C-alpha cells in the first residue's frame, strides 16, 4: 500500500509500514516535474498546484501524482491501493476530484483519503490532543478527541514557511547583503534551516545580541563568500509569535491553540493542554517547544498541565500516522473500492472517510 | 455422483529430501483432447505413484477429497 | 475447537532453581464462527501437542477432563480450488469455541453382550485373524 | 526451545482467483504455463493468445484479444495479466 | 438462505425514527476489502470504473428551465430528472366570475375572501391548520374555527362539482361543519381541565371498573 | 426507477446574534463557525477571532443583527464577503446559497435580502427557510415544537407538516445575554474585579479569594468601550459554560448550599470556589418572579412559554406538539437544563398527552441543528425544484421569494 | 391506551410500521446474530444494517 | 447514523494505534531481556 502526503510544498511518498518516506520531492511542475522542474526553470515557467494546502489546478496535479508513481517510487499505481491526504477545513469537491482522478485516470484497485492532523496524532500514539501542523504555505491547529477532529473548532494562520522566508530576505537585505532572486531563495532557506532559533525571551535574546557576539554566527555561500548572522537567528522565527512583524493583523500560533482549545467543550481541555502535539517543517527550530510552553502557560489556567509533544521526526508525522494506519488489519475493511466508485461516484469518499 | 478427475500425465517434478513436509512436494501435469493443466500434490500420494510406476503418457483417474 | 492461531508459549524463566528458561503455560487461540478466545493451558499438553502435529490454521479437538488433543484437519479457509488431500479441508466449524455436548444413544443388554464377548482390538493379530 | 515451538503466521485465505475470458471463479489450474481459466474455450483463447507476446514485442497482445468476455456492465481491461 | 429472526420463544422488538438510544451500536456499512486488498486483488483488477461527470440537468418539474449540476453516470446525460415524478398538484378547483354567481357568497362571504381562501389552498395542498395561520385575518376579519372554512371549501367544490357534471351524487365531501366545532369544543373543555377535576374522572373509572367486575 | 438524495453544490449559511455558521450540504456538520460580532475603525472591517481579538486603535465593535433580522446591511455585506474569500474559498456564482432565517422575519428583510444575494453575489439560485422548520427537519421531524433558547432570545416556535405558525410564537428575552448580565451583576456583588486576557502580561498564582498578581502589558492602544465589554462578555460567556448549573427541582438555597462547590480561575488568576449563586442564577429563567430588579412578574418561565405557545395552537395538533418538544439553541446547554424542564412540563402537560423531549443534549445537535437541516433540506432531489432561480428573479423581481418560500 | 407516533412506538402505544422496526438477524459471514437491527438505504444506494442497544445483547451472543 | 459510525470507527482507530504503539514497547523490552537471560546463560555455562 502507498502513502502518498502531497504538502504544501514537499510531496512525501512511499509504502505502508516503512518507518519513513522513500522519496521526498517539491511539489511543482514546469512538462517537467519537482527536481527537474527546479534545475531546468530556465525553459519552462513554474507553477504550484497547491496554494496554502489546496489544490488550485488538478491538470499539474494529476502530472504530481503520475511523476510521484512512474518516476519516484517506480510502481503501478492499479496495483497497489494508494492513502492520500488533505489539509483540514478542505473544500467537498476536492475530495470528489482526487477520487476520480485516482479511480479513472490512474485506475486504482482501492484509495482512501485522510487528515493530516489525525495521521500526526496517529504518529504520537495518542487517542485525543490538539495538533499544531505548520508547514510550507499555511498553519492549522485541529483539535481531535477519540480521534475525531471537530471541524467548528479548527482554525487557519496563513502564515508558514515561505512566510519566515521572504522576511529572513527582507532583515538580511537590511543589514547588507542581497537576497532578490529565487536562486538566492534556496540560499537563504538553508540559512534558515541551519542557523534560526526561537527564543524564550525575546527581548533578552535582543539586548545580549546587542551587547555582545556570542550569539552571531557565520556563514558560507556556494560562491565561497562569507557572512554573519545576528540577531537575525531569532528575529525570523519570532514571526510565528508576533506576526505583526510580517506586516499581519493576526494572532501567534499560541494565541491561535489557546483559542482553538476554548472553541471547544470545557469537559475536554484538560487532555488538550495535555496533549499539545507539533508538526511539520516549520516546527523544526530549536526552542519552540518551550516557547510554546511558556506562552500557553501564561494563557491558560494554572489548575491544567501544559505538555508540549514535539517528535524529532515531525517533519514527517504526517506520512509516518499514514504508514501506520494503511498497515494495520482494522483500516483494510475502510477501503473505497473500485466497484464502490463504479456504483456510487465521487461522493463515496464523503460516506467512508472520516 | 462421481467427483473424478482424469487425464494423460505430461510431466512430473517432485523435490528431494529438505526436512518436514517439504521432502515430498511437486508438481503433476494432466492433458486430455482439448486441455492441460498442472496440479500441486499433497505429499502423500508420491509414493503410490513410484508404487504403480506411473509412466508419462499413462491414464490416471483420482477422486476429489479422499 | 476451532482454528489454532497462536502456539504461543508462555514463560517464567526458572523453575526456582538451576535454570535454562521455563514456560508455565502454553497459549493456544481458537477461533471457530462465534468468536475468538485464548486459552492458557497446562504446559503438559506440549507433548501431545506436536504428537498430533498441529500448526497454525489447523483445526483441533480438546476434552475437558482429559486435556486430550486431537487433529481434525485444517480449514477450508486454505481450501476452495485447492483440492488433492486425503485428510480433507475439514470446514471451519459452526457455533461457540467452547461446547458442551449430551449424546444419548440406545442400546440393548445382548448388544453389551455381544461386544463385551469379543476381542475387537484391531492390535492383537487374533483380532485380524478373526 | 524453537524447535519445540516454531509458531505460524500462515495466510489466512488465498487470492481469490477469476478467469481472464469470461470471467467466474478459477477451475482446474494454471496450465503448464501461464495463469488460470474456467473453460476449454476459455484456454483455447488463451493458447491463441501468449503466441502474440513470446516475440517479446509486438501489438498489444490482450487488448479485447478473441473476445474475451466483453459484455460490460463495468468495463474490462484487456485479458494480460500475466 | 439468509436469515432474520422474529422468534415466539423470546417475544420482543423495538421501533425508533433516528435511533433507540445513545447507547446502540454503530450501524454496519458495505466492503469489498474486509478481508484485505490482496484476498480481491483479482476481482478488482480485472474490472475498469464506468467514468462518472459533473454535468448539468433540467426538468426537476420546474417551469424556468434552469439548469443545475450533479454527479452522474457520463452515459445518463440526455435522461430526465427522475424526481420531476414526484411533482404531484392537489386537484383544487378553479372558477370564473359568472360561476362565482351560483357559488353566491352568502352574504357573509366575499369574491375576494374566496379567492384568497382558495390560493391559500393551492399554495399550502389544503392543510387547513397552516391554511387557518397564514389567513389574513385582518383585512378579511376574524374567520377562525378552520371549520368556517373548511366547509365554504367543501360546498364550493361541490356546487362546483354538481354544475360540471352531467349526473352524479356525492357522500363524503358532505362536510358536517358542526359536528367538528361541537368536537373540538369537547376536546378543549377537557385540556382545560384542572388536576383535580382528572383525578375525579379516574376516580370514578377506577369505581366502575372495580364494580362491573 | 428513482435513487435518494442528490448533491447540488449548494451552501447552507446560518447566521445567529452569537457566531455564523457555513458550509457545504450534504455535510453533517458546519465548516466554520466563528462570531458574527465584528470591528469596524472609521469603514474597514475585521471578521473572526484571530483578527477581532487584536487591540486596535478607536475599533467600535458591533453586531449587523437585531432581534434576529438584520440591520446593518454593510456589515452583513462584509461578513458574507469574509466567508466567501477567506473560509469557502470559491467563486459564489457557482454555488446555490440555502439561507436561514428567523421565524418572526419581516418581508422588507427578506426582499433586500434576495436583491443582495441576486443582484451583488450574482448567485444562480436561492432559497430561504426559518429556523425551526430546518431544526424539525434535523431530528427528522415535520411536526414539532421549537424550543430555541440562544443569546438574544428563548423562543417556543410550533411546526406542522413543514411550517411554521407564526400565530402560535411566544418569544422571551431571558437567554444568554441575561445569564452573562446576571453574571457581571454576581461579580460586582462579590467585588470580582474582571480583567480580560489582552491586559494581561503575565500572572502568577495565588489563593482562593486573594487579590490577584499580574502585570498589565505596557504597549497597549487606547481601545474603545465596546470592544473592551464584548472581550469581558467573552469570558463571562466561559464562565457561563464551566460553572453554572440548573437546579433539578425549585431552587431552595439551604439545599443549594449543600451541593458541592466549583472551582473557577479568572485569566488574571483570581480563582475562588463558587456555591449555591452559580444555581441561583440560572432559575429566572423558569422563575423570573423571583429575580432582583427585574421588571415585574409579567414575564413568563420557558416552561410557561412552551405551555402558552401550544395552548396558542389548534386543538388537533397540540398532541403532535407535545409529543414533540425538540430543544435547541447554545443557552439550553446548561446542565441539568433539559432534565428540569422535561420535569417540569411533565408536571404541566394534561395526563391525556403523552411527552417526548428529543434527545439532542450536544453542542453540535443544539447549536447548529438549523444548519443541519438546511443541509439535510438542499440535499434532497425532491426540493431541487424548489430554488428560486436568477431567471425566476429578473422576470418576477424580489417579490417572488413571498409566493417561493413560505 | 393515547396514540402515538408510526415510529418509536410499537403497537404498545402506536402504529408499528415494520420499516423502522429492528428485528434479530443474522450474516452469512460466520459473525454471529448481531442483536436487533433493521435494513435501511443509505445515501449513494448503499444498503446499511442499523442496531439497537438490548440489555439482552450478551445473551444474544452466544445464544 | 453516518455520524455516529464516524466517529466509532475514529474512537476504535486510535484505539488501535494506541495499542500497536504499546506493542512495540512491550516487544522490545522482553527481546532485549530475553537477550541478556542469554547472556547469563552462556557466561555461566563456561562456569559450569
Amino acid at each position: 500500500a502507498l502513502v502518498v502526503d502531497n504538502g504544501s510544498g514537499m510531496c512525501k511518498a512511499g509504502f505502508a509500514g516503512d518507518d519513513a518516506p522513500r522519496a521526498v520531492f517539491p511539489s511543482i511542475v514546469g512538462s517537467y516535474v519537482g527536481d527537474e522542474a527546479q534545475s531546468k526553470r530556465g525553459i519552462l515557467t513554474l507553477k504550484y498546484p497547491i496554494e496554502h494546502g489546496i489544490v488550485t489546478n488538478w491538470d499539474d496535479m494529476e502530472k504530481i501524482w503520475h511523476h510521484t508513481f512512474y518516476n519516484e517510487l517506480r510502481v503501478a499505481p492499479e496495483e497497489h491501493p494508494v492513502l492520500l491526504t488533505e489539509a483540514p477545513l478542505n473544500p467537498k469537491a476536492n475530495r470528489e476530484k482526487m477520487t476520480q482522478i485516482m479511480f479513472e485516470t490512474f485506475n486504482t484497485p482501492a484509495m482512501y483519503v485522510a487528515i493530516q492532523a489525525v495521521l500526526s496524532l496517529y504518529a504520537s500514539g495518542r487517542t485525543t490532543g490538539i495538533v499544531m501542523d505548520s508547514g510550507d504555505g499555511v498553519t492549522h491547529t485541529v483539535p481531535i478527541y477519540e480521534g475525531y477532529a471537530l471541524p467548528h473548532a479548527i482554525l487557519r494562520l496563513d502564515l508558514a514557511g515561505r512566510d519566515l522566508t521572504d522576511y529572513l530576505m527582507k532583515i538580511l537585505t537590511e543589514r547588507g547583503y542581497s537576497f532578490t532572486t529565487t536562486a538566492e531563495r534556496e540560499i537563504v532557506r538553508d540559512i534558515k534551516e541551519k542557523l534560526c532559533y526561537v527564543a524564550l525571551d525575546f527581548e533578552q535574546e535582543m539586548a545580549t545580541a546587542a551587547s555582545s557576539s556570542s550569539l552571531e554566527k557565520s556563514y558560507e555561500l556556494p560562491d565561497g563568500q562569507v557572512i554573519t548572522i545576528g540577531n537575525e537567528r531569532f528575529r525570523c522565527p519570532e514571526a510565528l509569535f508576533q506576526p505583526s512583524f510580517l506586516g499581519m493583523e493576526s494572532c501567534g500560533i499560541h494565541e491561535t491553540t489557546f483559542n482553538s482549545i476554548m472553541k471547544c467543550d470545557v469537559d475536554i481541555r484538560k487532555d488538550l493542554y495535555a496533549n499539545t502535539v507539533l508538526s511539520g517543517g516549520t516546527t523544526m527550530y530549536p526552542g519552540i517547544a518551550d516557547r510554546m510552553q511558556k506562552e500557553i502557560t501564561a494563557l491558560a489556567p494554572s489548575t491544567m498541565k501544559i505538555k508540549i509533544i514535539a517528535p524529532p521526526e515531525r517533519k514527517y508525522s504526517v506520512w509516518i500516522g499514514g504508514s501506520i494506519l494503511a498497515s494495520l488489519s482494522t483500516f483494510q475493511q475502510m477501503w473505497i473500492s473500485k466497484q464502490e466508485y463504479d456504483e456510487s461516484g465521487p461522493s463515496i469518499v464523503h460516506r467512508k472517510c472520516f | 455422483e462421481t467427483e473424478i478427475i482424469e487425464g494423460e500425465v505430461v510431466e512430473i517434478q517432485i523435490d528431494r529430501p529438505a526436512t518436514g513436509t517439504g521432502s515430498k512436494v511437486g508438481k503433476l501435469t494432466l492433458k486430455t483432447t482439448e486441455m492441460e493443466t498442472i496440479y500441486d500434490l499433497g505429499t502423500k500420494m508420491i509414493e503410490s505413484l513410484t508404487k504403480d510406476k506411473v509412466q508419462a503418457g499413462d491414464v490416471i483417474t483420482i477422486d476429489k477429497a479422499t | 475447537e476451532g482454528e489454532v492461531t497462536e502456539l504461543t508459549p508462555c514463560e517464567t524463566e526458572n523453575p526456582m532453581g538451576g535454570y535454562g528458561k521455563t514456560i508455565s503455560h502454553v497459549i493456544i487461540g481458537l477461533k471457530t464462527a462465534k468468536g475468538t478466545k485464548q486459552l492458557k493451558l497446562d504446559p503438559s499438553i506440549f507433548e501431545s501437542l506436536q504428537k498430533e502435529r498441529v500448526e497454525a490454521g489447523d483445526v483441533i479437538y480438546i476434552e475437558a477432563n482429559s486435556g486430550a488433543v486431537k487433529r481434525q484437519g485444517r480449514c477450508d479457509t486454505y481450501a476452495t480450488e485447492f483440492d488433492l488431500e486425503a485428510e480433507e479441508y475439514v470446514p471451519l466449524p459452526k457455533g461457540d469455541v467452547h461446547k458442551k455436548k449430551e449424546i444419548i444413544q440406545d442400546v440393548t443388554l445382548h448388544d453389551l453382550d455381544v461386544a463385551n464377548a469379543r476381542p475387537q482390538g484391531g492390535q492383537d493379530i487374533l483380532s485380524m485373524m478373526g | 526451545f524453537e524447535e519445540w515451538f516454531p509458531q505460524g503466521r500462515p495466510p489466512k485465505v488465498p487470492v481469490r482467483e477469476v478467469c481472464p475470458v469470461t470471467h467466474r471463479p478459477a477451475l482446474y489450474r494454471d496450465p503448464v504455463t501461464d495463469i488460470p481459466y474456467a473453460t476449454a474455450r476459455a484456454f483455447k483463447i488463451i493458447r491463441e493468445a501468449y503466441k502474440k507476446y513470446i516475440t517479446a514485442h509486438g501489438l498489444p497482445p490482450t487488448a479485447s484479444a478473441l473476445g474475451p468476455g466483453p459484455p460490460p456492465p463495468e468495463p474490462l481491461p484487456g485479458s494480460g495479466p500475466r | 438462505t439468509l436469515t432474520f429472526k422474529r422468534p415466539e420463544g423470546m417475544h420482543r422488538e423495538v421501533y425508533a425514527l433516528l435511533y433507540s438510544d445513545k447507547k446502540d451500536a454503530p450501524p454496519l456499512l458495505p466492503s469489498d476489502t474486509g478481508q484485505g486488498y490482496r484476498t480481491v486483488k483479482a476481482k478488482l483488477g480485472s474490472k475498469k470504473v464506468r467514468p462518472w461527470k459533473w454535468m448539468p440537468f433540467t426538468n426537476p418539474a420546474r417551469k424556468d428551465g434552469a439548469m443545475f449540476f450533479h454527479w452522474r453516470r457520463a452515459a445518463e446525460e440526455g435522461k430526465d430528472y427522475p424526481f420531476a415524478r414526484f411533482n404531484k398538484t392537489v386537484q383544487v378547483p378553479v372558477y370564473s366570475e359568472q360561476e362565482y354567481q351560483l357559488y353566491l357568497h352568502d352574504d357573509a362571504w366575499t369574491k375576494a375572501e374566496t379567492d384568497h381562501l382558495f390560493d391559500l389552498s393551492r399554495r399550502f395542498d389544503l392543510r387547513f391548520v397552516v391554511i387557518h395561520d397564514r389567513y389574513d385575518h385582518q383585512q378579511f376579519k376574524k374567520r377562525s374555527v378552520e371549520d368556517l372554512k373548511e366547509r365554504y371549501y367543501h360546498i364550493c367544490a361541490k356546487l362546483a362539482n354538481v354544475r360540471a357534471v352531467p349526473g352524479t351524487d356525492l357522500k363524503i365531501p358532505v362536510f358536517d361543519a358542526g359536528h367538528e366545532r361541537r368536537r373540538k369544543e369537547q376536546l378543549e373543555r377537557l385540556y382545560n381541565r384542572t388536576p383535580e377535576q382528572v383525578a375525579e374522572e379516574e376516580y370514578l373509572l377506577q369505581e366502575l371498573r372495580k364494580i362491573e367486575a | 426507477g428513482v435513487y435518494g438524495g442528490d448533491e447540488v453544490g449548494a451552501l447552507v449559511f446560518d447566521i445567529g446574534s452569537y457566531t455564523v455558521r457555513a458550509g457545504y450540504a450534504g455535510e453533517d456538520c458546519p465548516k466554520v463557525d466563528f462570531p458574527t460580532a465584528i470591528g469596524m475603525v472609521v469603514p474597514t472591517y475585521y471578521i473572526d477571532t484571530n483578527a477581532l481579538r487584536v487591540p486596535r486603535e478607536n475599533m467600535e465593535a458591533i453586531s449587523p443583527l437585531k432581534n434576529g433580522m438584520v440591520e446593518d446591511w454593510d456589515s452583513f455585506q462584509a461578513i458574507l464577503d469574509h466567508t466567501y474569500k477567506m473560509h469557502v474559498k470559491s467563486e459564489a456564482s457557482l454555488h446555490p446559497v440555502l439561507m436561514s432565517e428567523a421565524p418572526w422575519n419581516t418581508r422588507a428583510k427578506r426582499e433586500k435580502l434576495t436583491e443582495l444575494m441576486f443582484e451583488h453575489y450574482n448567485i444562480p439560485a436561492f432559497f430561504l427557510c426559518k429556523t425551526a422548520v430546518l431544526t424539525a427537519f434535523a431530528n427528522g421531524r415535520s411536526t414539532g415544537l421549537i424550543l430555541d433558547s440562544g443569546a438574544t432570545h428563548t423562543t417556543a416556535i410550533p411546526v406542522h407538516d413543514g411550517y411554521v405558525l407564526q400565530q402560535g410564537i411566544v418569544k422571551s428575552p431571558l437567554a444568554g445575554d441575561f445569564i452573562t448580565m446576571q453574571c457581571r451583576e454576581l461579580f460586582q456583588e462579590m467585588n470580582i474585579e474582571l480583567v480580560p486576557p489582552y491586559m494581561i502580561a503575565s500572572k502568577e498564582a495565588v489563593r482562593e479569594g486573594s487579590p490577584a498578581n499580574w502585570k498589565r502589558k505596557e504597549k497597549l492602544p487606547q481601545v474603545t468601550r465596546s470592544w473592551h465589554n464584548y472581550m469581558c462578555n467573552c469570558v463571562i460567556q466561559d464562565f457561563q459554560a464551566s460553572v453554572l448549573q440548573v437546579s433539578d427541582s425549585t431552587y431552595d438555597e439551604q439545599v443549594a448550599a449543600q451541593m458541592p462547590t466549583v472551582h473557577y480561575e479568572f485569566p488574571n488568576g483570581y480563582n475562588c470556589d463558587f456555591g449555591a449563586e452559580r444555581l441561583k442564577i440560572p432559575e429566572g429563567l423558569f422563575d423570573p418572579s423571583n429575580v432582583k430588579g427585574l421588571s415585574g412578574n409579567t414575564m413568563l418561565g420557558v416552561s410557561h412559554v412552551v405551555t402558552t405557545s401550544v395552548g396558542m395552537c389548534d386543538i388537533d395538533i397540540r398532541p403532535g406538539l407535545y409529543g414533540s418538544v425538540i430543544v435547541a439553541g447554545g443557552n439550553t446547554l446548561i446542565q441539568s437544563f433539559t432534565d428540569r424542564l422535561n420535569r417540569e412540563l411533565s408536571q404541566k402537560t394534561p395526563p391525556s398527552m403523552r411527552l417526548k423531549l428529543i434527545a439532542n443534549n450536544t453542542t453540535v445537535e443544539r447549536r447548529f441543528s438549523s444548519w443541519i437541516g438546511g443541509s439535510i433540506l438542499a440535499s434532497l432531489g425532491t426540493f431541487q425544484q424548489m430554488w428560486i432561480s436568477k431567471q425566476e428573479y429578473e422576470e418576477g423581481g424580489k417579490q417572488c421569494v413571498e409566493r417561493k418560500c413560505p | 391506551q393515547t396514540g402515538n407516533w408510526p415510529w418509536t412506538s410499537p403497537k404498545d402505544g402506536g402504529l408499528g410500521d415494520v420499516r423502522y422496526r429492528y428485528c434479530l438477524t443474522t450474516l452469512t459471514v460466520p459473525q454471529r446474530c448481531i442483536g436487533f437491527a433493521r435494513r435501511r438505504v443509505g445515501r449513494g444506494g448503499r444498503v446499511l444494517l442499523d442496531r439497537a442497544h438490548s440489555d439482552y445483547d450478551s445473551v444474544f451472543h452466544h445464544l | 447514523q453516518e455520524r455516529r459510525w464516524k466517529v466509532a470507527a475514529a474512537k476504535k482507530l486510535v484505539r488501535t494505534v494506541v495499542r500497536h504503539h504499546e506493542e512495540k514497547q512491550l516487544r522490545e523490552e522482553r527481546g532485549k531481556k530475553e537477550e541478556q537471560s542469554r547472556l547469563r546463560r552462556i557466561a555461566a555455562s563456561t562456569a559450569r
